């Protein structure tokens, strides 16, 4: 009936990240992601419905939940344990999440566990009891919604998240001509409808037949799309 | 566990596909979370790599291993577009692992999720394969036949 303690866990970071989508699960991890271990970490159990707040948002942390953990946490920082002051893993018995608020409420910091690890989880959480911590209770082209980065793989969500920043940039250009050319690359059959259109009606026509999915098409489209701006072109030699 | 067998960035990206395919194959079925089944339904959805070929070779295709899988699943009503991986189907990326280290390769492919789906045990996954006659014997004699 203590609290339950984790060693030695594996961690790989995302910092910043309100979507649990984007807290890449361990089959996801590059070799070049910069891994992590964490000496002791505790570990709590919580109903699901605070552990989807924790997991997929940015918001604030319980109370009673900071300082159950607070200082509980340690890393080997320069030959030196160290103390951490809000870093735990959390869980319902299905998902599995590590939390590192660096100093914050909120958890900035989010990681899945190996999945060794995970099945410690499992096994150590089997007979436990949730944890309510007194808890009761979007989305835009910067920040796509779960169902439009559904069956993804880390490399498509990144290519296709710096295709809808390419196309972002593409709007506040406002050049009808240009709008008109891209479309046409996507959509050539509609060469007749989109001449009385506006840019604005062209690029929304253009963001709605594309938002859905992924595709060879889709891969094509944005390796074109980026061509010329050394920033974009940047984002693509790193993932392909 | 030693961290000399601890080693990351290792999944192919076809291997990765189909873990993501499995998350739109549960969604497809309504269901709360992925299991064996949809790594399964994932597996053969992508159909290019080792583990299809392998299938292939032991008279599967992938008509009749959806609709085996089918047969002893239902529907669900789930609508979250937030969906998890079960316990048991984080069992099956921890065995495709450990079955790459027993073999000896450096990559996790598509192969090893066919067999960790075996190896797993108690899922739809290994009832559906074994109820078509693919012994995880079989099935790895086949993959390293195919390498
Ligand atoms: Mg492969």
């Amino acid at each position: 009936h203590m609290m339950l303690f984790l060693h030695d866990v594996w961690v790989n970071w995302f910092e910043g990240e309100e979507n649990g989508y984007n807290v890449c699960h361990f089959h996801e991890w590059r070799k070049e992601d910069t891994v992590e271990l964490l000496d002791q970490v505790p570990l709590l159990r919580v109903p699901s419905v605070l552990f989807h707040y924790i997991e997929n948002d940015l918001s604030e942390l319980p109370k009673g939940l900071l300082e159950d953990v607070h200082q509980k946490s340690y890393i080997r920082k320069n030959h030196e344990r160290t103390k951490l002051e809000y870093c735990f893993v959390v869980t319902d018995g299905i998902g599995i999440l590590a939390v590192d608020t660096i100093g914050y409420t909120i958890p900035v910091r989010k990681s899945r566990l190996i999945p060794r690890q995970e099945q410690l989880v499992y096994e150590m959480v089997k007979d436990v009891e949730p944890e309510t911590y007194e808890f009761e209770p979007e989305y835009h082209i910067l920040s796509l919604a779960p169902e439009h980065v559904r069956g993804l793989t880390r490399k498509e969500r990144q290519i296709k998240q710096l295709m809808f920043m390419a196309l972002d940039q593409l709007k506040g250009l406002k050049n009808r001509a240009e709008i008109g050319y891209w479309y046409t690359e996507w959509n050539p059959h509609m060469y007749e409808q989109i001449k009385r259109m506006s840019f604005e009606e062209i690029w929304d026509m253009l963001y709605n037949e594309t938002i859905e999915g992924w595709s060879d098409k889709h891969l094509a489209f944005c390796e074109n799309l980026i061509k010329g701006q050394p920033f974009f072109e940047k984002l693509w030699e790193m993932e392909n | 566990i030693d961290p000399f067998t601890m080693m990351f960035g290792r999944f192919t990206e076809r291997a990765q596909k189909v873990l993501a395919l499995a998350q739109e194959e549960a969604l497809r079925l309504g269901h709360n979370n992925i299991g064996t089944e949809h790594i399964l339904l994932g597996l053969v959805r992508e159909g290019e790599g080792i583990a299809a070929k392998a299938l292939q070779a032991l008279g599967l295709g992938s008509e009749k291993i959806q609709k085996e899988v089918e047969s002893l699943i239902g529907r669900g009503q789930e609508m979250s577009q937030t969906i998890h991986y079960t316990p048991r189907a984080k069992k099956v990326i921890e065995l495709s692992m450990d079955e790459a280290r027993k073999l000896g390769h450096s990559y996790v492919g598509t192969e090893h999720i066919l067999l960790g789906l075996i190896r797993e045990g108690e899922g739809v996954a290994a009832r559906v394969l074994n109820n078509l006659g693919v012994s995880l014997n079989k099935a790895r004699q086949q993959v390293l036949q195919l390498l």
